[PDB]
């Protein structure tokens, strides 16, 4: 997921705003 | 490489950058 995602490697404010409801 | 201690940074940048819109943390 976004654990997977975004804590080994850095997303953006781009690949995090895939989040948002 | 520690999720708790990320998944704290990230509902923090999760609030930021969803605002508004609001977002669902499922630590999943
Ligand atoms: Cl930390
Ligand atoms: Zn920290």
């Amino acid at each position: 997921g976004i654990v997977e995602q975004c804590c080994t490697s850095i997303c953006s404010l781009y690949q995090l705003e895939n989040y948002c409801n | 490489v520690n999720q708790h201690l990320c998944g704290s940074h990230l509902v923090e940048a999760l609030y930021l950058v969803c605002g508004e819109r609001g977002f669902f943390y499922t630590p999943k």
